[PDB]
RNA sequence: GAAAGAAUUAAAUUAAUAUAAUGGUAUAACUGUGCGAUAAUUGUAACACAAACGAGUGAAACAAGUACGUAAGUAUGGCA
RNA sequence: AUAUAUUUUAGUAAUAGAUAAAAAUAUGUACAGUAAAAUUGUAAGGAAAACAAUAAUAACUUUCUC
């Protein structure tokens, strides 16, 4: 190496050269993989999805009624402000942080047609303490993961270092999956239907559960697990059997919104809610 | 002594022979450098023998 | 060599696994391309035209909202108060329910509480 | 006692070739550690960001507005040319060889493969 | 059902191979495709299940919607939305998109991809926009060949250059190709594909290989050289291999003289430039334009100076690049050149 | 001390020729607490499942609509409400 | 009016850089990935910086060979 | 349905993505991307394990549509 001086140099041109398609390398890779010639071709719309097509037909429209506030304006997030210029330090000086937040926050829009809160993605976050010390545990994990979902698992590692729990640095431990589309929509009416209804002393998700902008979450314990058809079928086969947190990430401005959208799919709601 | 010193000796039987440190228990270093007795790119292997930490031969074939 | 235990979960892995369980790869005429390209067209343009009709009516429904609640601001301002309050902790009742595959023996309760 | 009486030498890390100058090839118009100045037009960078000079000319620092909060040393081939050179004007090259008028030193480079 | 209807319609459209087509359109899967030409790999070969059904209703589909847009399409007046219309009826025609991805688009036969029809010329456009029209502008930015002659392009005609006459060998040059002295001894033979919707009766064109790399010692730089210089020339969409056949000797601003490159010199780029020439309404007929032939020189040519003059828009390029070698001297002497010059190795 | 399956090299995926996990589905018949039938896609094998406890007979899911089996049977013949009344006089506590 | 793409703007170098501290680094010098494992190669190195000498530093170019890259090119160990 | 012979499968093992701040090859080259903190939550989980979410779309291109 004669330098690290990194320096993109300008062109004379406006077309867009896609690097990828002048290489004659990855022929299988210039396939879409929507395309049926590449190999990582999948079947998406295979048969029609129930819990989408009620909150197209029964639910999208009630939202919409809900959410309409009449002559309601946008508002505005908590922002990165900018230095009145009342001194000449002020001149290239980086905006001062956010009032209340380190971060900045969104601004909130009015519900109207486009933007009606639905269902984005679920995430299934199961992290298995006992793993420090067995490393098949998180395997078994994943498989239950797996049976629940009919979607790949993904491997969860611990990222940090600890001496009070017993937890080293770079180790699996347990497993999760983001649900997206039909397989996500099919494991909430699971959740709805099968699953939460056989808990016994179950209230609800806490109205006090959530992000600030559509996201609401919950868990379930390994007593709960049992309840999933594919695990109850073979219980010989699931001796150990591990918890689990949910992440429902809707496309709501507000967790409120959030709230009732899952409402509208027969999940229960019983704190005292914000 | 942590680092040794060897002698890489040309394949190419020229005589011309480069000289490397490695590891005490270093694999056995070969590489491909230019004899300029032969003007080519040549192997280049150690000429004397010594002790490698042995590592396992990592199993591609599922044994078992 | 291995315990019970680690047997049991080798075989848990190899279920999640994709090692010798995946058939060839699905090869295709040009003439059949063709037609799968023509049916996945097709589908992708209709369900857009889908998606249009829907967006259309939540729009044309909106616009009729609004179209009313101006007409309750200029005539009962008191109804439009009640209308326009703020439905924060609005939950769907627990009887509208996802509708089935196959419907239920008792199709509808004519009676309740 | 114990003393902190212990430190290494300045490293003469100015610029060593002012705006305005000329300079040869292979000369050097900048130390420095990490780019402060960026190596700019008929300019080299080495392994220690020393600016150092491609050609024979004139050394010019600049600012270009295709590179934002970033210095620019680079070197016009005369006085005459604002070394911000326009982009879609042609670039000013140096031909830089000699042709051989001598018969025999001819004969010996068209030889020579 | 519009697209079986062939009155109003070009016959491009179908699929000329009978076979094909049959295969296309059956009430089940019965017989076999022509593309697998062997028996056993025939025999061996299984499409996928319930194809057929569902395929004659996304033809269905499909067809309506290409019905309604030709409603549309006939009632227009103006010529480019009118275009516009047809492409959009026409587009997603199985057949047309067999006969454009299966048949060679360089050296189209009209009965199969007619560029003359502007479904078939926007499939075009769209597949060179995809690869070779990408590539062509790398290799004008990386080797500079945009800012050093002609400020910018904005690529519009696929330009392809080929070098028959000089060995015998067929071959389109890619852009940024090292030739031979031997292979760029005599001429070129240009191919300007248009895919624009243009005037094909009134449209000229010109073509110039300019080359900016040839040394100028009192300067103590370079200069450009007129290498190759055609005027007022008539492109068809279909007709547009651009021979010796086509365009006359008063075409010929400037006849071909050959990459000759000294030696230690360097590299030297040959960038040939396509432009169209400007059209003059209320004139019927192609708008010739006179060039003042003691004026322009091939020594040293201002190209930029050139396209400002008589106001020429670059539609196309192509690049290839020529250094020293054996046979230069030997094409210099059947030129009838001077022996050539040769610089010293250094660049001091 | 950690209990461990140790790897094995890697099989190398090539790029493009990686292929997506489509796991053995079959069409899972569930029939819930009442008659109502519910196709779900599922990797069990079992094509048939009828459920005992579901919403559909839940109070939270529907508010408008064996040791205790065991006593019932051996306590029977006496038949164990009147019973409770007999026996639930609130005086001491 | 909607969906998708291309992205742009703002912010950021507070993380990360094998290792001190400083300067530099998102156009990334940081991170991931394919190939590779070659340039952690061979002879001449001008000219500069620095500099009492001894040494030290950056390095165009010429020639032999190699690796990656469609190409442009890049690599004579490591952001310094 | 069952017997013999000849085969075939079962060695069941993770990456399925040009992967992108868990850990691992620290020098080349090619392609691509962006970190961190803090905040709001969520089964055991607690100040401290994991997962989710947290700035702005004017203009442009394509697609569907009134
Ligand atoms: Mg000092
Ligand atoms: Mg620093
Ligand atoms: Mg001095
Ligand atoms: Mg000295
Ligand atoms: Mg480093
Ligand atoms: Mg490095």
């Amino acid at each position: 190496p004669k330098s690290a001086c990194s320096l993109v140099k300008p062109v004379h041109h406006l077309v867009k050269i896609d690097k990828s398609k002048l290489s004659p390398r990855f022929p299988e890779l210039k396939y879409d993989k929507s395309d049926i010639r590449s190999p990582g071709f999948k079947p998406k719309d295979t048969h029609a999805d129930r819990l989408n097509d009620h909150y197209l037909n029964t639910l999208q429209s009630d939202l919409l009624l809900i959410n309409y506030s009449h002559n309601a304006a946008v508002v505005k997030g908590l922002k990165q402000r900018a230095w009145s210029g009342d001194s000449p330090y002020h001149l290239n000086r980086p905006p001062k942080n956010p009032r209340g937040s380190k971060a900045q926050l969104p601004d909130i829009h009015p519900i109207k047609w486009s933007n009606i809160p639905g269902l984005e993605s679920v995430v299934i976050n199961c992290f298995v303490r006992e793993a420090r010390e067995n490393q098949l545990l998180a395997i078994t994990a994943a498989l239950q993961l797996q049976q629940i979902t009919g979607c790949k698992p993904h491997p969860i590692f611990s990222k940090n270092d600890v001496p009070t729990w017993k937890l080293r640095k770079g180790h699996q431990m347990g497993a999760k999956v983001e649900l997206k589309g039909k397989e996500m929509s099919q494991f909430l009416s699971t959740l709805t239907e099968i699953v939460l209804p056989r808990i016994r002393e179950y209230k609800g998700i806490s109205n006090q559960s959530g992000n600030r902008f559509g996201g609401i979450s919950f868990g379930l314990t390994a007593e709960d697990i049992k309840f999933f058809p594919e695990i109850d079928a073979n219980q010989d086969s699931w001796p150990k059997t591990f918890g689990m947190h949910i992440n429902i990430n809707t496309s709501a401005q507000l967790d409120y919104q959030a709230r009732t959208l899952l409402s509208g799919f027969q999940f229960p709601f019983f704190g005292e809610e914000k | 002594s942590k680092n040794s010193v060897i002698k890489l000796l040309s394949t190419a039987a020229s005589g011309y022979s480069r000289y490397i440190s490695i590891k005490k228990g270093a694999p056995l270093v070969t590489q491909v450098r230019y004899d300029p007795v032969v003007k080519r790119h040549v192997l280049f292997k150690e000429a004397k023998k010594r002790k490698v930490a042995e590592r396992k031969p990592l199993d591609f074939l599922r044994t078992a | 060599s291995l315990s019970p235990l680690a047997q049991r979960v080798v075989t848990q892995l190899s279920v999640m696994s994709a090692s010798r369980k995946q058939p060839k790869l699905l090869k295709l005429a040009r003439e059949d391309l063709i037609k799968h390209q023509t049916i996945e067209k097709c589908w992708s343009i209709y369900q857009q035209q889908q998606r249009e009709r829907r967006n259309l009516q939540l729009e044309l429904q909106y616009k009729s909202i609004e179209r009313s609640m101006n007409l309750l601001q200029e005539l009962s301002p008191r109804l439009f108060e009640a209308a326009n309050a703020s439905e924060k902790g609005k939950r769907f009742p627990m009887e509208m329910k996802v509708p089935t595959d196959f419907p239920p023996n008792t199709l509808w309760h004519y009676n309740f509480r | 006692s114990r003393t902190s009486m212990k430190d290494s030498a300045g490293r003469r890390l100015g610029p060593k070739k002012y705006e305005g100058q000329d300079v040869s090839t292979g000369e050097i118009i900048m130390r420095q550690r990490g780019t402060k100045f960026y190596p700019g037009e008929n300019v080299g960078i080495g392994k220690d960001h020393s600016i150092f000079a491609l050609e024979p000319g004139v050394v010019r620092y600049y600012l270009d507005p295709f590179h934002p909060k970033r210095k620019f040393i680079g070197v016009a081939l005369r006085r005459d040319l604002k070394l911000p050179s326009p982009h879609f004007e042609p670039t000013v090259r140096r031909f830089g060889r000699f042709e051989l008028t001598n018969k025999r030193a001819a004969y010996k480079e068209e030889n020579s493969i | 059902h519009i697209w079986s209807d062939f009155t109003t319609r070009p016959s491009s459209l179908s699929i000329q191979s009978s076979k094909v087509k049959n295969y296309l359109f059956q009430k089940k899967a019965s017989l076999d495709p022509p593309s697998i030409s062997r028996r056993s790999n025939r025999i061996k070969y299984s499409p996928p299940e319930h194809i057929d059904e569902i395929f004659r209703m996304s033809y269905d589909f499909l067809e309506q919607r290409s019905s309604k847009f030709y409603e549309l399409a006939n009632k227009t007046k103006n010529p480019l939305k009118k275009d516009a219309l047809l492409i959009k009826a026409e587009i997603n025609n199985p057949e047309v998109q067999y006969n454009f991805q299966f048949n060679n688009k360089l050296n189209n036969v009209k009965d199969i991809i007619d560029y003359d029809v502007p479904v078939y010329r926007h499939l075009g456009k769209q597949h060179w926009e995809s690869y070779g029209q990408m590539l062509l502008m790398q290799r004008l930015e990386t080797l500079a060949a945009i800012p050093d002659t002609l400020p910018t392009l904005v690529p519009r005609a696929e330009v392809n250059i080929k070098f028959p006459f000089s060995t015998g060998v067929n071959k389109w040059i890619e852009p940024g190709e090292f030739l031979s002295s031997n292979v760029t001894s005599m001429r070129p033979i240009f191919k300007i594909q248009e895919y624009e919707l243009v005037n094909v009766e009134k449209q000229l064109y010109t073509v110039l290989i300019v080359n900016p790399d040839v040394p100028d010692l009192s300067n103590d730089s370079f200069k450009t050289a007129l290498c190759y210089g055609l005027v007022n020339i008539n492109l068809t969409y279909n007709d547009n291999l651009i021979d010796p056949r086509k365009f006359h000797s008063s075409n010929i601003i400037a006849d071909y003289l050959p990459p000759v490159p000294e030696k230690n010199a360097g590299k030297q780029r040959f960038v040939v430039w396509v432009f169209r020439q400007p059209l003059i309404e209320d004139k019927q007929g192609p708008n010739m334009l006179e060039i003042d032939r003691k004026e322009l020189s091939r020594d040293d040519f201002d190209i930029r100076q050139f396209t400002k003059k008589y106001n020429l828009t670059a539609i196309g390029a192509h690049i290839w690049r020529s250094e020293w070698d054996a046979k230069v001297a030997a094409v210099r002497e059947k030129y009838g050149l001077p022996p050539g010059r040769v610089f010293s190795r250094v660049r001091r | 001390t950690r209990i461990t399956l140790p790897r094995r090299p890697a099989k190398k995926i090539q790029l493009g020729k990686s292929r997506p996990a489509i796991y053995h589905q079959f069409n899972v018949k569930m029939e819930l607490s009442d008659g109502s039938v519910v196709i779900r896609r599922s990797q069990y094998p079992k094509g048939e499942i009828r459920l005992i406890q579901d919403q559909r007979n839940n109070p939270l899911w529907n508010p408008s609509r064996g040791s205790l089996d065991r006593f019932n049977k051996r306590y029977s013949s006496l038949f164990s409400t009147v019973e409770l009344s007999e026996e639930n006089k609130k005086k001491t506590q």
